[PDB]
Formats: structure tokens, C-alpha cells, sequence
């Protein structure tokens, strides 16, 4: 079985023994493997077309594993009576066999083609995946009929895409395989937004055998740090004859509910799909190559006793890799056929060097079972892979297709539907951090991007998700926004209006105390002739009147929009008149005790001081200090209006002239106070031993008048009552200024209209006396 | 020169040897690649062989007269060009052929042993191939630990340690120094992949484990470069281990100096501890300490003199001739200074120590005593192996030893770079025999202080804390205690719920407890002083009762009013009594009925004090006619006529606030922090100013009436005592407006306790005391 007399020869190297070769257990795959040869050779033989007369042999030979290495390459290599001349030039050595189909480990790929690279011999492999075997330097003569790891990476992170998965775990084994995986999936997860919780090495063991105490510490560590990560998606790159223990520690345990992604190495495997117990840990994916149908070859096969065994499995699977050897034994009989110039019904012999079949091989194209069957630069043919499910029941195989992946595209397709262990059969979940709502940036944890916290704004800051979503931006100009709000509302300001009912109040108040100075300015004009016009003064009575009318006349600019030029009258204008207003007073009062009790007091200079510098001066040298304070308070402070902030609610703000504040209302409030104690003081001293014209009797009154609204309105701004500041202070300007309209010349008004007892010019006379 | 001649010399049994003596500056035909440019230290290493040999035969001791051989080759560092000559080692004696046998003891081997090559690369390449014949082989310069393995290479020795004592050691003086959270590095060769496996284990093993496991790419003709450092510095570690080759160091360094990066401790491997290259980096000086292991072993004394003399003689013409009676045609054309470069590299000696142990097993298979030994069939290659395990074999006087595993065992010296101006020295600082001994007071780190760099991480988190899982193989926890605003309900869960609404709990708190109603109690050390003073506010307004009620038809009293003096006397004690409703627990009905039942009465009684005021103003200012009619009248039924106005205008005021906001109770939560607030709210001073009307205008209109009348001339005056009673209340109730509104709020409610108590003791001490102290004397004032 293992001969067949030829033209030309060919190699394999199987593993049917794997665990002398002769001492292990047997391996139906070899066998299995070896029978897919022996049928593509007869195949090959029994067709007219493909080479007609050239027969083909072959030359089988074991391997067990990485045991035997050495003796079949120089077996194959050899002229005959088993010597090999040595020399510097091995152009015309015609070597027994003339291709190698080769073994199925990469390590023993590359001891071997680091041998037969001398020769350049063509080798063809089935099973070995790695990267470092597409070097050409290294292997100039090594070709691959399956496609590398990177292909496998590329489907498991595809597959992590199409349902969002971005947290999860890597378990590897100890040896070249785990560890070249493990750092290329690493590599490329780090560019796709997917994280690795951590990753860890299982301790390397077998079946059938005593374990250290040391070991199963070890996996126990290992499982409790799965049963204390928030991922739920495994990764495991470990070779079968490995997991056994991995797994019933896991079910020793209670950890329910992950997907495990499995690789090539135990995607299918009979021994530990059949523990039965296994069924209640999650879904169980796995990616594999696509299998192909070979029609004839279960006649060929069924026609030793482990295949028996398994040959319900081996029809259920192990069409998955026949295929691989199918291709490459038809592939180098279309390169033979090709390099000896045959054609359809004739044929020509010639010495074939093995160099000579590699430049052929390098440039086949024809098309098997529907599979264009080409080589590109890197030595690789492009087969689908697929993804499998396992599945439970008998009654259908035990590994059912779920995707395909095509590896000319990189992309995953046609994608099935999966049974999950989930309660209403949902997508499983794993992700690190919750999404976060509206309005809410984001605020790092660790070393990992997708993990982080979901932070909400304060008020007066907006988060553009089309800007920086780590920080929101301040809300800028006259727009404003609170908690969780993406979008501002810019904000209001209000003035003393028209329909507000205070504005109307102070309107009716103030206009009844301008229309009684009006009719008391006629009254106190035609009737020039009577003592009580004259006892006032004369003429600086008059002047006292008329200043209170613009006072009143000033009540207007109060209301409307604030701006520079009304807020300088309400600065200027309007306290100018104030203060010589009571200090008409005051120096009244000073009229009524000094002039005659200091003139009686201190005769000596008083008669001749004040005889020159009339009062008038003195009430000047008041106002010169109103002005002077007032162009200090100016300087000091400025005309540019001040806005303010309504506690009541964001969306009003408030806007009024400089001197709002009562710190810079009582600027101007400190004279005027000093100015209007003296006078009481004064007034109170003749309230009634004298009777002049019955004076201090109003000046008294008048003065109460002014200080009730004065501590009033200190009491209750120290408490604040919302936007009622400019309010208050118009209804006491207007009536601290009505204390002065009907309390010091609407008494005088009623005596010159209703009792001539003082008008008489005798009457006053003799009072005047007294 | 005649030197490419010397590489072949005739005995009784002959070595082999590889050496890199060549190099190399594509394949269409199977022919072997040739190599033409000239490499020193291959030639170097070949004419230490050649000295040994040469050594050894000379000797009696060691093989007495038996004669040695060598035969000398070059690999080019290409395992296609080095198969080649491995090929022609196994092979008949005499012929050109190899056989093809089903396993050895069929061949005749024309080599005994062979000086295996420098490179671990072609190392695992012939070993698989020798060990198939079981040829002993011997390497001088291949470390790597995978090459330990006798399942796969069962006939391999080498005299050189292998990487993993250096990392072993690296690791303990880690431990020992107390480094815990770490960061290691290694290049893109089999070098830096092959440490990392070793190291990751021999921490995890030991307590230390690493935050970043990465590798540096190679210079194969720099952006992956820049992500490396970004994980290295975003992990805060102060210690990094670099395990690369030269260029793969010197590339970083360079990149590390281009830019800025804060000093660190790195932990360095033997291929850039020692390199011109990497010391001779300007900048160099501002990257940190710089530690490493050095192994320690003999130099060759004689090589230099020895090779100076060889070539000497090389240059004779005459030898040439003689010597006649090419693997390096390369080498025949050099000069002195083409080698002087290494006449001290420091591996020389370890060819020579390989030469001797093959030679010392041949003399114990031979069984050979001390001058002659007995004659047999020729020892077989495999023979050899045999007593080769466990063999002491002196070298230079330094006894050595293989092991089971093939390896020898040498010590180690710790080094440490120190700055001296602008060159680097290397100084020692520690011992590794087999267990690190370490010189602590000779050591300048890179810190402002001169003290040892930290960098730790915490196992356990405390009892009262969340932790969260930090590492690449999730070792360290950082710990964080929540504020005082959450419990800890679990210890895995990492989140801190926060308290319940009713509960307070500080920060680091297991679980938020329960609070307590605050409320000013019964019992408060200021209701009592208050309720003190209401029992002399209550005292002294009897009194004036008990004497108006007694002289009731007196003169004095019956200008007051007699029976209207005793209504507001009476009524004013109600107002007092009223005092209690505020403290203790508030209630719905008590909320509700404290303003409108304290302030009803006053205005009850500013009716009777008004009544007399305006009294004294008909006479005072008004006319004789009207003064003559309002006396006549007021003295009538129309003094209970204003007071029963008074009396409808308050109620009526206070059913109007009453509905319009009426006080209800509220409960206030986090105004302080362990107490849960209940108390009655207000608005503004809306229902204080309301209820605060009639009395704000009934004691005007009878101060301005009564504050100007003359006082009587030698008599006691009716209008003193009202205008000095009435500004009594308007003091009180202005002075406690800033209080009450900047005071502590749970006080808030015994502010309001006050005004009144004083308010009523002003009263009773300016109008109705001066009425009873003249009484009290009347019967003595007559």
C-alpha cells in the first residue's frame, strides 16, 4: 500500500502514529490523509487527458510527530544503494523522488525545508500556518495550500465587530504557537477599538498523568480571575491534549456564561466535544476551513480499527483538510504536465530536474470541484474559512456553519443565525463602560480607552459632541444653560416699566405734589404785598420753590431704558437740588435762635460780625462742599450703567444707573443728614417761646417726616426684597421731597387764603416785637 | 601570508570546527552561495582553536601519545552555506558519500567532536541534524535557553551561561530592592521574545508583575516606536527593563533623547550594557541609573604574542614552502592592523575551554593513567557522550563542570554606570553567585536627594475602600474610598451608591445610618431664660393691674380713663401668655395660629393709648369751637367705638393674610449635616408686614400728636410718657429686623419669642409704671 512502481515519484510525510514510531497510539487522520494521496494518484492515472502514458508513483513514509525528522529526507534524496554524492553543484542530481508533500507541524515543516532548500526540491504543506513561513529568503521552495494565521485573526476580530464586543480575555498556552498568536492578535486588536482585560499562560500538561500541587493552585488562580472580571468573551490559543483539566476546573466551579473563540486546534475535536457536561457553559464558536464534497472517495475509503471506531465521526467530519492534499497532488501533475510539453494524445519523456517543476508550479491556473486553484508570491492558495458552532443533539452534525469568510476580500459574509444561552435568546453582552446620555462628557478611568465615566455639566457650559466630548464648552456672550444642556437660552433684563402698578403709585403721588407747589407759586407771587410773603425772607423764598419743581420735573427720568445720559441726571441733577434745600432750612433755623440769642449773648462782635456776611454766604460755603463732593463721588466712580444677576431666576437681569448700590447711595446721604439734625436741633430749641410767624412747629414736623422714610429704607434694603431696589428708592425719593411740598409752605398757603389775623400789617408788627 | 594553508592538520583523531570567517554582501539554481568579505573574528577565534590544540598536544599529561587533529570550516552566518560542511562531517571514512541507515551505529564517522557555531540561529539548525548520528557538539557563543532542552538536542553542550541565570538575577535584585510594579521590554528577535517568556514567569513567580509587556521594532530601514513609550509613561513606573539587541536599544535611546523623557531606572541585558554605540550617545547623561550583570571569567594571557609570532612566521618565505609539504582565500592578504581591533575579546577563552573538555573525556573513554594506555579499536563518536555528563575538567586552573542539561555554571558582577565628565565608567556594586549579595552605600542614583526611586503598587485594599483591578495580569489593586456621601455595599462592584435621603454617613463608611428631627426643644437652655422672663413680663403687668382696679375712682386715674386704662391693662397680659405658642414641635394648628393670635391683642390695646393721645392734641393745637366738641365727644362711647374699629380692621387684615399665605410646616434636610430640619416656613415679610400694619400706624398717629405738646410747667406731664413709650416700639421692632434675618435658622423661631416680651416690658415701664409709682406714694404725696 505504501508502493507504487512509476515513471515519476512522489513524497509524504503523514503522522499516523502521534502520543520506535511503532509504540503510540494510532491516528485515523494520517490515515485518512494518506488514503486522499493514493486515491489523487489513481484518479490521475485512470484519466486520458491529463497525462497520457506518464504513470505517477509515490513513497509514503511515517513521522510520528516531532520524532523523525532526519532519515526520510535523506532517504528521499539519494540516487540509489542509498548514497548522496556531496558537491558544489546539484544541476544534473536526479534524486529519487521528485516533490515532497509535506508534513503537517510547522516545526517539522521547517527542518525539513531547511534541508531540501540545498536542492530546491518542491515542497508542498497542508496543515502548517504561520507567518514566518512566508519568507522566501529563508524557504525558496516551501508552498502552502491553506491560508496563514492572520486570515484567522482577521475573521475573529471581524466576527467581535459585527456584534459589538469590546471587552475581553486571552488565554494562551506555552510554546511558539500561543505566544505568536496571542501578541499577533494583540497587535491587531490595539487598531481596531477593542480592548484586552488581561491575558495569562496556562500551565503546559497532558492526560493521563500526575499532577503538582503547584499546578492546580495555578489554574484555580486562573479561573477566580475569570470570576472576577466584568468580560465575557474568552479567546483561548491552546493546542488539544491540554484542556481537559482547564475545563473540569472551570466546571468544578460555577462559572456560567461566556463566548468561548476557540482556534484552529480544537475547533473540532471529537474527544472533548463528547463531555457531555460541557453543554452548560455558553456558546462554543470555532474557526475552520471550508470543507469540500469529493465525489468517489467513501467507496475508496471503506474498502484500521480506530477508523471503524470514529467512522461515524469521520463522516460527519474530516472533509476539511483532504481537500488541501487533493489540490496539491493535481497541481503537480499539471505542472509536470505542463514542463514535459505534453498534449492532449501525445507525450514526450526527458530527465526532469526537481528545480526545473518549482519555476511551473510558481504559474498553475486551472479550476477544481469549482476552485481556481493559483499561487501568489508568498507560496499560498486563497480557500474560504468558516466559523462553526457546536451543537449538541445527535441528530444533526456536531458543527454547524455559521459565516463565511473569503480571504481575497478580508470581509465576513453571509452570516446565519446562532442559538445563545441568553433567557430570551439576545446578544450577548460585553463592554467595560455604559454608554453615556445627553449632555454628559466623559471623564477617563485607567489605562484603557474603552473604559471610562459619565460626568454631567454645571450651569453656563455647553458639550459639543461634534467638539472634545471630554469637556464641555463655557456657554459664551449673553447665552445661558443649566444642568444637561447642549443648547443655551440666552437670557432677559427689565427696567422700570409703564403698566406696573408701583410706577403708576409713585406717578399719582408724585403728581399731586407738583400741582400743590404750582398753585402755592401763584399764591405766593400775587400776594407780594402781605407780612407773610416778606417774614419768609423775600425773594429767596421763591428760589426755594422753584428748585422742587424740576426736582419733580426729574421723576421721568427714572423710568425708561437705562444709559449714559439719563443715568448722569440721575447722579447730578437730581441730588444737587436736595441738599440746599433743607440747609435753607437749617440756616432758617439758625435765624430763629442765633440772630437774636448770639446778638444778646455776644453783643461784643456778633452785632457788627454777622451784620457784613449775611446768612447767604453761609448756606454757599454749604453748597460749594455739594459740590465738591459730588464731582469726588463722580471720579471715584464711573457712568458706564451696571447689569446685575436676578436671584429669582436666570433668565432676568437687572440693569440701573452707577449709584444702585447703597453703599454709593449713602454717599450723597451724609451731609444731607448732618444738615437736617442741626436743624432740628434748632428748630426744636424755639419751637415755642417764640412765635416769629409760627415756623418751628412745620420744621419739626417736616423733619420727622424725612427721617422716618430715611431709616425706613435703610431696615428694609438690609433684608432685599428681589427686583424691588429701584422701587423703593423712587417711592422715598418722591416722598422724602413731598415732606418738604405740604409740610413747610402748604401750612403758609392756608393762612394767606383763609386768615387775615397775620396779614394785617398791624398784626405782624406787633408780633415781630415779640 | 600562508595562513588560509593552516586549517587541516593530519592525527589519530581529528575535530571539527565552524567559524564565522567570512561574509556575504535570490535563488534560480541550487548552487551554494559564495562569500568573499574578510571578518576578524572568525580568524581570531579559529587561531585560539588552533592554540589549544596545539597546547594540548604538547602536553604529557593529557593524551600521552596520542596526536590531535583539526579541520576548520566557515558558515557565513547562512544555514545554506553552513549545512554543507555538517553534511561532509558524518560521512565514510575516505569516500565523498553519505549513507542513508534506519538509525546510527552504522557509521564511520571522520570527525570525533565539533566546535559548534557562534550564532543561536545556526545552532538550532545543526543540532537537530548532528544529534539524529548523536555527535557530540560543543558551542562557545549560542545562549538561549531553548537549546537546554535534551528531548530535542540530546547530544548539545555549550560553555557559555545560558539567558536565564541573567534574568533570574535581574528578578531577585528586583525583589530585594523592592520593586513591585515594573515595566519590561524586549526587542523584535528571538532574543527579546525568548527573554520576555522567561521573565513574565519568573515574576509572576516571585510577587513582581508587570504593567506593560511590549516589544521594540527593529531598525529594518520609527512610528510604532512613539506608541511604545506613550503605554511606558501613562503607567507611572519608575523601573524599565530592556532586553535587545544593540541597535534595537540604540534606536530608542536615540528617539528618548531626540525628545524629552523623565529619567528612569533601566535594567539592561549584556548586548547594550558594554556597547561603544549607547555610551557614546550625546544627551545620554539625563536618562537615570543604568545597572546590569557581567559575567566574570579568565582572559588569555598568551594570545596576543602568540598570534604576533604566527604571523611572523607566516610572513617567512620559507615556511610557506615547507608547510606546502581554500576554505578562506580571503584571509592570505591581511595585516596586523586588520586584527588588532580585538586581541582582547573576551570569548577566546571560552573556544579554548570548549577544546579541553572534548579533549579530557577522550582521555577517560581511553581509560588512559599518566604516560601509556591501552591500545583498542578507536573510540566511536557516541561513546563520548557518556562521560562527558558530570565531567571536571581544569582550564586555565578554574575547574568547571557540565551538567544534566549540558550547561556550566559562572558567577556574575554587578555593574553600574557612573558619570565622570562626559565618559561613562563602569564601577561594582554587587555579587551573584547564587544569591544576590548587594552594596547599598555606593550607589548615585539620578533624584535630587541621592535616594533610592520607588515604585510600588497595593495587594490589599483596606477594609472601608472600592478597588479597582490594575495590570497586565490583573496582580495590584488601586484603592479609593469614596467621600462621605456613599456607603460601600459590596466589596466587588466598583461603585459607592450614595446615602439614603434620610441617612448620614462620612467618608469611608460601610453604610449610611439613620438622623434625627431637629427642632427647638422645650427644654433648650434659651427657651428657659425666656420663659424665665416671662414670668416677671406676667409679674409686673398684674400689678399695675391690681392698682388700677384699686383706685379706680381717683382723681389721677380717672384722667387715664379708669375702665379703658384696665382693658389694654388686661389685654396686654393676653399678648404675653401668647409667648409660649412658638417652641417645642411644631403643629398644624399652632403654625397657624401664632401670628394672628399674638399681634390681635396689641392692636386691642394701642386702641386705648391712642385714645389719650389723641386727648391731648384737641386742646393742645386745635381751635376753642372744635376743642370744646371733641371734648364733649371722645369722652363718650366713642373711645369703645375706635376700639371696636381697631378690632374689626385687624381681623379683617388678618383673615385676609391668613388666606392669602398661610404658614404650613416644612421640613428642611441638609441645612446641617446629621439632623433632619422640621420647621414652619414663611414668605418674605409679605405676612409680617401685614399683620404688622395696625400697630406700625396706631403708634405713629399717637406719637406726632404728642411728641411737640410743651411740657407742664412744674407738673408732671400726659404726653411725655406716650411719646417715650411709643418710640419704645418702634426700636424694638426696627433694631430685631437685621437680627432675625441674620441669625442661626433653627433659632429663628426664639427671635420672634423676644420682640414681644420686650416690646410689652418698654410699655408697661413708660405709661402705666409712672401711674403707679405716683399711686403707690399718693397717700404720702398728701
Amino acid at each position: 500500500d505504501f508502493y507504487l512502481p512509476g515513471d515519476y515519484l512522489l513524497g509524504g510525510l503523514f503522522s499516523l502514529h502521534a502520543n520506535m514510531c511503532k509504540e503510540y497510539e494510532v491516528k485515523v487522520i494520517g490515515y485518512n490523509l494518506m488514503q486522499a494521496m493514493r486515491f489523487a494518484v489513481e484518479e490521475i492515472n485512470n484519466d486520458s487527458s491529463l497525462l497520457p502514458g506518464v504513470l505517477l508513483g509515490y513513497e509514503i513514509v511515517d513521522v510520528c510527530y516531532i520524532s523523525n525528522n532526519v532519515q526520510p529526507v535523506l532517504y528521499f534524496l539519494a540516487h540509489e544503494d542509498n548514497l548522496l554524492p556531496i558537491q558544489e553543484d546539484y544541476s544534473n542530481y536526479i534524486s529519487r523522488v521528485v516533490a515532497v508533500i509535506g508534513p503537517d507541524n510547522s516545526e517539522s515543516v521547517m527542518t525539513v525545508a531547511n534541508f531540501l532548500s540545498l536542492f530546491l526540491l518542491p515542497q508542498i504543506t497542508y496543515s502548517a500556518i504561520s507567518d514566518e513561513l512566508r519568507d522566501k529568503v529563508r524557504f525558496p521552495a516551501l508552498l502552502r495550500t491553506t491560508p496563514s494565521a492572520d486570515h484567522h485573526i482577521e475573521a475573529m476580530v471581524q466576527l467581535m465587530l459585527h456584534f459589538r464586543w469590546n471587552w475581553i480575555i486571552v488565554l494562551v498556552s506555552s510554546d511558539t504557537y500561543g505566544r505568536d498568536n496571542g501578541q499577533l492578535l494583540g497587535e491587531r486588536v490595539a487598531r481596531r477599538d477593542i480592548c484586552i482585560a488581561f491575558q495569562e499562560t496556562l500551565p503546559t500538561l497532558q492526560p493521563n498523568q500526575n499532577m503538582t500541587s503547584e499546578e492546580r493552585q495555578r489554574l484555580v488562580t486562573i479561573v477566580d480571575k475569570l470570576q472576577q472580571s466584568t468580560a465575557r468573551v474568552v479567546v483561548v490559543f491552546s493546542p488539544d491534549l491540554t484542556l481537559y483539566h482547564f475545563f473540569n476546573e472551570v466546571l468544578r466551579q460555577n462559572f456560567t456564561g461566556a463566548v468561548w473563540i476557540a482556534s484552529e486546534s480544537w475547533a473540532i475535536d471529537p474527544v472533548l466535544h463528547n463531555l457531555t457536561e460541557l453543554r452548560h457553559l455558553g456558546t462554543f464558536l470555532g474557526i475552520t476551513i471550508q470543507s469540500v464534497p469529493i465525489p468517489g472517495f467513501s467507496e475508496f475509503r471503506e474498502w484500521l480499527n480506530a477508523t471503524l471506531s470514529f467512522n461515524t465521526i469521520l463522516r460527519l467530519s474530516g472533509e476539511r483538510v483532504v481537500y488541501s492534499v487533493y489540490s496539491a497532488v493535481y497541481a503537480v501533475a499539471h505542472a509536470l504536465h505542463s514542463l514535459l510539453g505534453c498534449d492532449k494524445s501525445t507525450c514526450t519523456k526527458r530527465v526532469v530536474y526537481p528545480w526545473q517543476l518549482l519555476e511551473e508550479i510558481w504559474k498553475v491556473n486551472f479550476t477544481l470541484l469549482d476552485h481556481q486553484i493559483f499561487f501568489d508570491p508568498q507560496g499560498d492558495v486563497a480557500l474560504h474559512l468558516e466559523i462553526v458552532q457546536w451543537q449538541w443533539d445527535r441528530s444533526q452534525n456536531p458543527f454547524q456553519s455559521v459565516a463565511s469568510y473569503y480571504p481575497l476580500q478580508r470581509q465576513l459574509k453571509n452570516i446565519q443565525d446562532i442559538s445563545w444561552h441568553t433567557i430570551n435568546n439576545t446578544i450577548p453582552m460585553s463592554m467595560c463602560s455604559k454608554r453615556c446620555q445627553s449632555g454628559q462628557k466623559k471623564k477617563p478611568v485607567g489605562i484603557h480607552v474603552c473604559c471610562f465615566e459619565c460626568i454631567d455639566c454645571l450651569p453656563g457650559t455647553f458639550l459639543n459632541h461634534t467638539e472634545d466630548e471630554y469637556e464641555c464648552q463655557a456657554c459664551p456672550n449673553n447665552e445661558w444653560s443649566y444642568q444637561s444642556e447642549t443648547s443655551c437660552f440666552k437670557r432677559q433684563l427689565v427696567f422700570l416699566e409703564w403698566h406696573e402698578a408701583p410706577t403708576i403709585a409713585v406717578a399719582l403721588l408724585a403728581a399731586l405734589g407738583f400741582l400743590s407747589t404750582l398753585a402755592i407759586l401763584v399764591i405766593f407771587w400775587r400776594h407780594f404785598q402781605t407780612p407773610i410773603v416778606r417774614s419768609a425772607g423775600g425773594p429767596m423764598c421763591f428760589l426755594m420753590l422753584t428748585l422742587l419743581l424740576v426736582a419733580y420735573m426729574v421723576v421721568p427720568v427714572y423710568v425708561g431704558p437705562p444709559k449714559v445720559s439719563t443715568c448722569l441726571c440721575r447722579q447730578a441733577l437730581f441730588p444737587l437740588c436736595f441738599t440746599i434745600c433743607i440747609s435753607c432750612i437749617a440756616v432758617r433755623s439758625f435765624q430763629i435762635v442765633c440772630a437774636f440769642k448770639m446778638a444778646s449773648r455776644f453783643p461784643r462782635a456778633y452785632s457788627y460780625w454777622v451784620r457784613y456776611q449775611g446768612p447767604y454766604v453761609s448756606m454757599a460755603f454749604i453748597t460749594v462742599l455739594k459740590m465738591v463732593i459730588v464731582v469726588i463721588g463722580m471720579l471715584a466712580t464711573g457712568l458706564s450703567p451696571t447689569t446685575r444677576t436676578d436671584p429669582d431666576d436666570p433668565k432676568i437681569t437687572i440693569v440701573s444707573c452707577n449709584p444702585n448700590y447703597r453703599n454709593s447711595l449713602l454717599f450723597n446721604t451724609s451731609l444731607d443728614l448732618l444738615l437736617s439734625v442741626v436743624g432740628f436741633s434748632f428748630a426744636y430749641m424755639g419751637k415755642e417761646l417764640p412765635t416769629n410767624y409760627n415756623e418751628a412747629k412745620f420744621i419739626t414736623l417736616s423733619m420727622t417726616f424725612y427721617f422716618t422714610s430715611s431709616v425706613s429704607l435703610c431696615t428694609f434694603m438690609s433684608a432685599y426684597s428681589g427686583v424691588l431696589v429701584t422701587i423703593v428708592d423712587l417711592l422715598v425719593t418722591v416722598l422724602n421731597l413731598l415732606a418738604i411740598s405740604l409740610g413747610y409752605f402748604g401750612p403758609k398757603c392756608y393762612m394767606i387764603l383763609f386768615y387775615p389775623e397775620r396779614n394785617t400789617p398791624a398784626y405782624f408788627n406787633s408780633m415781630i416785637q415779640g | 601570508l600562508c595562513l588560509s594553508q593552516q586549517l587541516r592538520m593530519k592525527g589519530d583523531y581529528v575535530l571539527g570546527g565552524l567559524f564565522p570567517l567570512g561574509e556575504a554582501e535570490s535563488r534560480t539554481r541550487p548552487s551554494s552561495p559564495v562569500c568573499t568579505r574578510f571578518s576578524s573574528n572568525g580568524l581570531l577565534w579559529a587561531l585560539a582553536m588552533k592554540m589549544a590544540v596545539e597546547e594540548i598536544n604538547n602536553k604529557s599529561d593529557l593524551l600521552p601519545g596520542l596526536r590531535l587533529g583539526y579541520d576548520l570550516f566557515d558558515t557565513c552566518s547562512e544555514p545554506v552555506v553552513a549545512m554543507k560542511p555538517s553534511l561532509m562531517f558524518l560521512a565514510k571514512a575516505g569516500s565523498r558519500d553519505i549513507a542513508a541507515y534506519c538509525n546510527y551505529t552504522q557509521y564511520q564517522p571522520r570527525v570525533l567532536a565539533v566546535i559548534g557555531p557562534h550564532s543561536s540561529e545556526l545552532a538550532m539548525v545543526t543540532g537537530k541534524f548532528f544529534s539524529f548520528f548523536l555527535m557530540p557538539q560543543v558551542s562557545y557563543g549560542a545562549s538561549m535557553e531553548l537549546l537546554s532542552a535534551r528531548e530535542t538536542f540530546p547530544s548539545f553542550f555549550r560553555t557559555v551561561p545560558s539567558d536565564r541565570v541573567q534574568l533570574t538575577a535581574a528578578a531577585e535584585l528586583l525583589q530585594e530592592f523592592g520593586w513591585n510594579w515594573v515595566a519590561a521590554l524586549g526587542s523584535d528577535d528571538e532574543y527579546g521574545r525568548q527573554g520576555l517568556s522567561i521573565f513574565s514567569a519568573l515574576a509572576a513567580a516571585r510577587g513582581i508583575c508587570i504593567a506593560h509587556e511590549g516589544l521594540v521594532p527593529l531598525p529594518r530601514a520609527l512610528g510604532k516606536v512613539q506608541d511604545v513609550l506613550h503605554q511606558v509613561n501613562q503607567s507611572s513606573v519608575q523601573v524599565v527593563l530592556l532586553f535587545a539587541s544593540v541597535h534595537a536599544a540604540h534606536a530608542l535611546f536615540n528617539y528618548s533623547i531626540s525628545s524629552r523623557l523623565s529619567p528612569k531606572v533601566w535594567v539592561a541585558s549584556e548586548a547594550w550594557l558594554t556597547s561603544d554605540l549607547v555610551m557614546g550617545l550625546p544627551g545620554m547623561a539625563q536618562m537615570g541609573t543604568v545597572l546590569g550583570f557581567l559575567q566574570r571569567g579568565a582572559q588569555l594571557h598568551e594570545f596576543p604574542q602568540y598570534v604576533k609570532t604566527h604571523l611572523a612566521l607566516a610572513t617567512d618565505p620559507a615556511f610557506c614552502s615547507a608547510l606546502g609539504e581554500q576554505r578562506c582565500p580571503q584571509c592570505d592578504c591581511i595585516t596586523l592592523q586588520n586584527v588588532s581591533a580585538g586581541l582582547n575579546h573576551h570569548q577566546t577563552f571560552s573556544v579554548y575551554a570548549a577544546v579541553y573538555s572534548v579533549a579530557q573525556a577522550l582521555h577517560n573513554t581511553l581509560q588512559c593513567n599518566a604516560s601509556g594506555c591501552p591500545a583498542q579499536d578507536p573510540v566511536k563518536p557516541w561513546q563520548l557522550l557518556e562521560n562527558m555528563y558530570n565531567l571536571t575538567f581544569h582550564v586555565g586552573g578554574l575547574p568547571l563542570r557540565f551538567d544534566s542539561s549540558g550547561n556550566v555554571d559562572m558567577e556574575y558582577d554587578l555593574k553600574l554606570w557612573v558619570w565622570q565628565g562626559s565618559v561613562p565608567r563602569l564601577h561594582d556594586v554587587g555579587r551573584f553567585n547564587g544569591s544576590l549579595r548587594t552594596e547599598r552605600l555606593k550607589i548615585r542614583w539620578h533624584t535630587s536627594d541621592n535616594q533610592k526611586p520607588v515604585s510600588r503598587c497595593s495587594r490589599q485594599c483596606q477594609e472601608g475602600q472600592v478597588r479597582r483591578v490594575k495590570g497586565f495580569h490583573s496582580c495590584c489593586y488601586d484603592c479609593v474610598d469614596c467621600e462621605a456621601g456613599s456607603y460601600r455595599q459590596n466589596p466587588d462592584d466598583i461603585a459607592c451608591t450614595f446615602c439614603g435621603q434620610d441617612e448620614w454617613s462620612p467618608e469611608r463608611s460601610t453604610r449610611c445610618f439613620r438622623r434625627r428631627s431637629r427642632f427647638l426643644a422645650w427644654g433648650e437652655p434659651a427657651v428657659l431664660l425666656l420663659l424665665l422672663l416671662l414670668s416677671l413680663a406676667l409679674g409686673l403687668v398684674l400689678a399695675a393691674l391690681g392698682l388700677f382696679v384699686h383706685h379706680r375712682d381717683s382723681p389721677l386715674v380717672q384722667a387715664s380713663g379708669g375702665p379703658l386704662a384696665c382693658f389694654g391693662l388686661v389685654c396686654l397680659g393676653l399678648v404675653c401668655l401668647s409667648v409660649l405658642l412658638f417652641p417645642g414641635q411644631p403643629s398644624p394648628a399652632r403654625c397657624l395660629a401664632q401670628q394672628p393670635l399674638s399681634h390681635l391683642p396689641l392692636t386691642g390695646c394701642l386702641s386705648t393709648l391712642f385714645l389719650q393721645a389723641a386727648e391731648i392734641f384737641v386742646e393742645s393745637e386745635l381751635p376753642l369751637s372744635w376743642a370744646d366738641r371733641l371734648s364733649g365727644c371722645l369722652r363718650g362711647p366713642w373711645a369703645w367705638l375706635v376700639v371696636l374699629l381697631a378690632m374689626l380692621v385687624e381681623v379683617a387684615l388678618c383673615t385676609w393674610y391668613l388666606v392669602a399665605f398661610p404658614p404650613e410646616v416644612v421640613t428642611d434636610w441638609h441645612m446641617l449635616p446629621t439632623e433632619a430640619l422640621v420647621h414652619c416656613r414663611t414668605r418674605s415679610w409679605v405676612s409680617f408686614g401685614l399683620a404688622h400694619a395696625t400697630n406700625a400706624t396706631l403708634a405713629f398717629l399717637c406719637f406726632l400728636g404728642t411728641f411737640l405738646v410743651r411740657s407742664q410747667p412744674g407738673c408732671y406731664n400726659r404726653a411725655r410718657g406716650l411719646t417715650f413709650a411709643m418710640l419704645a416700639y418702634f426700636i424694638t421692632w426696627v433694631s430685631f429686623v437685621p437680627l432675625l434675618a441674620n441669625v442661626q435658622v433653627v433659632l429663628r423661631p426664639a427671635v420672634q419669642m423676644g420682640a414681644l416680651l420686650l416690646c410689652v416690658l418698654g410699655i408697661l415701664a413708660a405709661f402705666h409704671l409712672p401711674r403707679c409709682y405716683l399711686l403707690m406714694r399718693q397717700p404720702g404725696l398728701n
